[PDB]
């Protein structure tokens, strides 16, 4: 008795949330408890406290009944593992207190014990094996999918015994009937007005931009917290006043996000997507509109579902403003970018996959792949034409909402009397994905001036990384020029670039610093001469 | 390595003098978990004596026990029910600070 | 042909537990 | 058992709180609700959620929250107490029943346990698991405070105490903030130790923690760092007193505990001769070796990334160019202790287990990881992963881990650090060769590409995260000069302990080094020439002949015969 809960009787006066809808889902668990034999009515699926709503919700119709009078006389109970698998501090011990239960328990042959989070002990599970065949006492347990098929599936007592029901998201759409029904028992909840509309523009990113939380589980949590924190922020002034704006502050905290996103900024977004990533990246004018031109139409979803969202294809030597953009173009978005390299992710062990569960929570994932250029390209071609991605379940792959950035550095690799860089683009790659491709960018050649800003930005860490320390260095723009001769390579780009500033000049400071003429200086005389074409390292106090 | 030297060592520094003046008055002991558990075999003895060496260290405010092995006091003796470890015991005392204790176990 | 992969096979460690009388008096 | 927060607060024996001033309004917030009404704070060790707990109490007299929070109280759980007071079981029912009938009678008091996570999982303890959310029934408010790891076992798994429950996440306080929370504790402990502390003394210890003891949380770690230095002024300085102590003391008591600025001359010449001294012991590596001194100077100096280790070196090159022996030098010199390590014996996936631990509940979990354990015991170390090539990828995705934060997690889920260790790394991938040289009248040097073998072993991302790959040039006619010369010393040390003192004419020296020098062999053959004509004639003498006693050798090398002569005298 300790462990028992009368959900129906308690529900009798009420105290349980009503779950309007899914009425035709419920239609099986009636149809479970009319069966002779296996009649064990088993709720499966994922959600937190949602995932029970099914169950929590099936004793409101208990009470209210409207079934067939033999159905309808019934009772159902809960237990807890978890508060029996607490101060056991030994194995066994649970099993023996279940076994003990039926002393009181069995009262009548018509009843059911629901069982919540059952995974956990299948924590000895020996003993649930037989009291399931025994068939004296129904259950319902409720549990996740993927760890409930490696383990119930496999069993025979265990997955016969019970009848399975599935559960489903539902759509955009569907979701409006969610909270619809359960939003005058949240006005009674929390006694104050609240928006009715408001709970339209609060699945901007539950759908989507979360993937941890479950609609049904989001509305919850959501709207009822709004209206709290609209009420209990100002003390002295009672408003019962709540928008959209109020939904911003609570989402923006828990989803570590900017407030403006929240807000109905999709039009604004859209607009100020072109300068925004502007703003982050230096240069590639002529690249970046081709870009969003690209990415306006991929937010469209107003045409053909099956072609991939976009296809942004590159042709630029390694470290020459292309791989810079692909921190940007997330940066800006908000969204988390995978790096799998095809030519480092060729293995058969992710090959076949086309990073196991990873993949799945990835609304917009751009993908990167370097060094593609260098049966990889077949591979690709299924992508396009059905955008389908092998996994465990099968289902269609996510490239109507995402994504997929590759990147090619042959222009200059092929040779060096040498072919433009469209020619190699037209032989490496197949035909059918060059006509496929809805457009080609070039990133062959990089501004002149553009280069000259980009070395600034990895000065300038070292400028105010070597204030800190008590020292100023002076990087004369002449000396800069030489930091990109060396590092700029028409073979290899600007990538040597990247750390051409670690070695080649952070490396004589530094001794400096431990041992040298000052420990503590600054007024670095750089300069170069024209006798070997070198720097030039001086200071005095 | 040297970890019981040092433990033992430092009464032998404090006889010597050549310590300092906040330490030069510490009277160090050394516990034993066996010679505990050689009479808990009655409920309740084992709190009673831990209980009662606790009470001459608090109370002294300058004793200072020497608990080689402190990982034996994790799991010390539960015959059952009760449950109350060593461990469990002193951990009140510890958090407070009146009464220090030097501790000395391996790696692993 | 092909390659040959091999399988491992996972030992869980497993033990029993003794019990301790005191007598009340 | 109990104690009266509001009695408290008027007393002022409880520190009033400073900041966390956002953590408040969202604990109090969920806190009013009439459903998930039991607040929990979550957050690691020393971060501050308890003070925080006991905060808002004070917070109550002031008069700064709500009016209707006024009439709350809070109660203390003294769960120590309680399991101690029971002789044969119920005990802890009775008292919490009543306690809990005031907080029944008037819904608004609150109740905060302590620890919460030791309430679930002898006898009580049972009992107390379940009496919090069956009694309680939702509408008794309770606060709790658990950490990450113990949020994730003991909430997770029930779920209905969790749902009752609503976290309020907790982050580590801001460098202003701490030196306005420690000053609320920084009268205590002067009192006490009689010491004083500057302005300027509290400044560096935030500072030091985070840079030397960053495993260990800022704000609880700045309380103990002063502690320690307030004891110092009192034992340290045996002879005057001496209050009035600065951030002198304060660098002697962190850089000490954690194991440092202002370089003494020791330390100077340590680094000073770094590359000379290794220089002497390898000869013909200068490229190498003032590579690798000049990242590891990088490192002491600072101007390097912080989360990433002092520096990452890969060894490429032909069979006996010492890349392993530059290695072994560099921790003798340094006086660091060098993990060495062998990749051949961790060429399988499944081996992996004994680099991070067997995973939990295995016959062989109690030895755990070999790597953390090691990196654990001996913090500033140089981790020698020799033959990187030969090992199963699955170890190159956790080096990858290492480069970028420099932090590794085991099975038990300690947390490693790697700032202070110099990776390095040797492979083989381009001792291959191509023995067949220019087939016409005259050689030619035909020599394969360089470094081409390791960028297809390697992946790229690898190599970039590498500070710098140093390629090993094959050994000069020149060097091997330089060697014949520490092994014949190496000869002479263990002569010398057996009494037998060995002199060698140069000229010896260069007959032996032309007869045994093979570029593609390396320096390794020099040793088996030494040894075949040195170590073999004096091993039948030492034995059977007169340097059994021990004696004079001196060897010298006859033109017309072109073979060396022994002379023994004894
Ligand atoms: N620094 C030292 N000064 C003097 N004697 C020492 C020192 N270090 C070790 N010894 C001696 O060598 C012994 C080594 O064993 P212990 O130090 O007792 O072992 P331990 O370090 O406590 O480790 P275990 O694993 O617990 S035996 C000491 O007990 C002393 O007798
Ligand atoms: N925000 C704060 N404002 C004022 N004082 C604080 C604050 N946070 C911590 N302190 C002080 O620092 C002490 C130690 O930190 P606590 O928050 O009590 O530790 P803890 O988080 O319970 O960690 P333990 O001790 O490892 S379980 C507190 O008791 C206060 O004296
Ligand atoms: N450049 C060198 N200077 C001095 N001694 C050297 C040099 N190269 C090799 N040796 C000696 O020859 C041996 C080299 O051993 P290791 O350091 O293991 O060589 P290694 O080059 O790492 O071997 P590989 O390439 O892995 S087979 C030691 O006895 C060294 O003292
Ligand atoms: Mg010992
Ligand atoms: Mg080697």
């Amino acid at each position: 008795e300790n462990f028992t809960t009368n959900l129906n009787q308690l529900a009798r006066v009420g105290g349980i949330d009503p779950l309007i809808g899914r009425e035709k889902e419920l239609e099986r668990a009636i149809q479970v408890l009319c069966r002779r034999r296996k009649n064990n009515p088993l709720l499966v699926g994922e959600s937190g406290v949602g995932k029970t709503a099914i169950a929590e919700g099936l004793a409101w119709r208990i009470v209210q009944g409207d079934v067939p009078e033999v159905m309808a006389d019934c009772t159902i109970y809960s237990l807890d593992i978890g508060s029996l698998l607490a101060g056991t501090k030994y194995r066994g011990d649970f099993e023996k207190r279940f076994k003990a239960l039926l002393k009181q328990l069995e009262q009548d042959t018509n009843s059911i014990l629901f069982i919540d989070e059952i995974h956990t002990i299948i924590d000895a599970a020996n003993l649930i094996k037989p009291l399931l065949s025994s068939g004296k006492i129904r259950v319902i347990g409720s549990t996740t999918y993927q760890e409930f098929s490696n383990i119930f599936e496999k069993d025979r007592a265990l997955a016969r015994r019970f009848q399975k029901i599935d559960i489903t998201e539902p759509s955009i759409e569907e979701t409006v009937q969610i909270i619809n029904g359960l939003k005058p028992k949240y006005e009674a909840h929390h006694d104050v007005r609240y928006t009715a509309k408001a709970v339209r523009a609060a699945v901007e990113l539950a759908v989507k931009y979360i993937n941890d939380r479950h609609l049904p589980d989001k509305a919850i949590d959501v709207i009822d917290e709004a209206g709290a924190r609209a009420r209990l922020m100002p003390v002295s002034k009672r408003k019962k006043t709540v928008n959209v704006a109020d939904i911003e502050s609570v989402v923006a905290r828990i989803a570590r996000i900017p407030e403006k996103s929240v807000s109905q900024s999709d039009r604004d977004t859209l607009k100020n997507l072109g300068d925004r990533l502007k703003m982050l990246v230096f240069g590639q004018d002529k690249a970046i509109e081709a870009l969003t031109e690209a990415i306006k139409m991929a937010r469209a979803g107003l045409g053909h579902e099956h072609k991939p969202v976009g296809s942004f294809l590159f042709a630029g030597p390694t470290g020459v403003g292309k791989t810079e953009v692909t921190v940007q173009l997330s940066k800006a978005l908000g969204i988390e970018l995978l790096r799998f390299d095809m030519s480092e992710y060729m293995e058969r062990h992710t090959v076949s996959r086309l990073l196991t569960d990873a993949v799945i929570k990835h609304p917009h994932a751009v993908l990167l792949l370097d060094e593609i250029e260098k049966d990889v390209f077949n591979i690709l071609l299924q992508v396009m034409d059905n955008g389908t991605l092998t996994d465990n379940n099968g289902r269609k792959a996510d490239f109507r909402n995402v994504v997929l950035v590759m990147t090619t550095n042959a222009g200059v690799r092929e040779t060096e009397n040498s072919t433009d860089a469209m020619e190699e683009i037209k032989k490496i790659f197949t035909p059918e994905f060059r006509n496929r491709l809805d457009n080609i960018i070039w990133f062959d050649h990089l501004s002149t001036d553009v280069i000259h800003q980009v070395v600034d930005k990895f000065i300038v860490e070292l400028q105010v990384q070597l204030d800190q320390k008590g020292v100023s260095l002076e990087v004369s723009q002449e000396a800069r020029n030489w930091l990109a001769e060396k590092g700029y390579d028409r073979a290899m780009g600007a990538r040597p670039m990247a750390r051409v500033i670690q070695d080649n000049l952070k490396k004589p400071l530094a001794n400096e610093l431990l041992f040298g003429s000052l420990v503590d200086g600054g007024q670095v005389t750089v300069a170069l001469d024209k006798e070997k074409n070198e720097l030039t390292y001086g200071f005095q106090s | 390595v040297g970890k019981t030297a040092i433990a033992e060592g430092l009464a032998w520094r404090i006889v010597q003098g050549d310590v300092p003046e906040v330490m030069a008055d510490c009277t160090i002991y050394s516990l034993d978990i066996g010679s505990l558990l050689a009479g808990t075999k009655y409920r309740g003895d084992f709190e009673k004596r831990f209980k009662a060496l606790l009470k001459q260290l608090e109370q002294d405010t300058n004793s200072i026990l020497f608990i080689d092995e402190i990982h034996t006091i994790i799991g010390a003796g539960a015959a059952s029910g009760g449950q109350v470890d060593a461990a469990n015991l002193i951990k009140p005392l510890l958090s407070s600070g009146k009464i220090r204790v030097i501790g000395s176990t391996t790696y692993q | 042909g092909k390659t040959n992969d091999w399988l491992d096979f996972d030992q869980l460690a497993e033990e029993k537990v003794r019990d301790a009388l005191k007598p009340p008096s």
